[PDB]
């Protein structure tokens, strides 16, 4: 649950270049596939179990 | 050998048959992001705000609208899958033949 | 990727593309030496 | 202490906190307390812009 976004599924460290200003990203299905940690501003990946 | 290396649609006919499988993919995985008249086209968004009742109409919206996608899809592979049956038919036959 | 995590899956061929090669290629010997 | 007029209504923005929302839900004192769009028990789980 990040920031009250929900989920289930594997976090890893990224190696997207997110812009300061962008706290997630997005597939073409809608689906969050990657969030900004809203502590240590750390970027993860997120991928099905 | 030289024709072919030097023409970019000599095999039209194969990359036409890549391409439309991958367009219909394409269009079934977007058709996720559809609301369907429900609140969000994400199903954990409706779980996470509604209690069972309310939610359970926003959830039956978003099923309406993704089994007529899935449908949708099936139907057109299998009228593809034909035309592609035949297309094995007659290159089996001049395998035969020729 | 991506359709994967929607169930989305592609199957493999039965046949691999060295497997039709070897057809392809025995059809051509077939037919060099005996017509 | 003094409330607005309904015709002459008063908005007041809120951002940049944290909400507690049952210890209003589970208050004795409102006569009604009706949710839209959302179920109360849930309010505590969500996060707003
Ligand atoms: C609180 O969050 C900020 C980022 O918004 C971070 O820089 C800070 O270190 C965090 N404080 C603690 C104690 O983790």
């Amino acid at each position: 649950n990040f920031n009250g976004l929900t989920g289930t599924g594997v976090l890893t460290e990224s190696n997207k270049k997110f812009l300061p200003f962008q706290q997630f990203g997005r597939d073409i299905a809608d689906t969050t596939d990657a969030v900004r940690d809203p502590q240590t501003l750390e970027i993860l990946d997120i991928t099905p179990c | 050998q030289d024709s072919l290396s030097s023409t970019p649609s000599a095999l039209g006919k194969l990359q036409d048959v890549v391409n439309q499988n991958a367009q219909a993919l394409n269009t079934l995985v977007k058709q996720l992001s559809s609301n369907f008249g429900a609140i969000s086209s994400v199903l954990n968004d409706i779980l996470s705000r509604l209690d069972p009742p309310e939610a359970e109409v926003q959830i039956d919206r978003l099923i309406t609208g993704r089994l007529q996608s899935l449908q949708t899809y099936v139907t057109q592979q299998l009228i593809r899958a034909a035309e592609i049956r035949a297309s094995a038919n007659l290159a089996a036959t001049k395998m035969s033949e020729c | 990727c991506a359709q994967k995590f929607n169930g989305l899956t592609v199957l493999p061929p039965l046949l691999t593309d060295e497997m039709i090669a070897q057809y392809t290629s025995a059809l051509l010997a077939g037919t060099i030496t005996s017509g | 202490t003094r409330f607005a007029s309904v015709y002459a209504w008063n908005r007041k923005r809120i951002s940049n906190c944290v909400a507690d929302y049952s210890v209003l839900y589970n208050s004795a004192s409102f006569s009604t307390f009706k949710c839209y769009g959302v179920s109360p028990t849930k309010l505590n789980d969500l996060c707003f812009t």
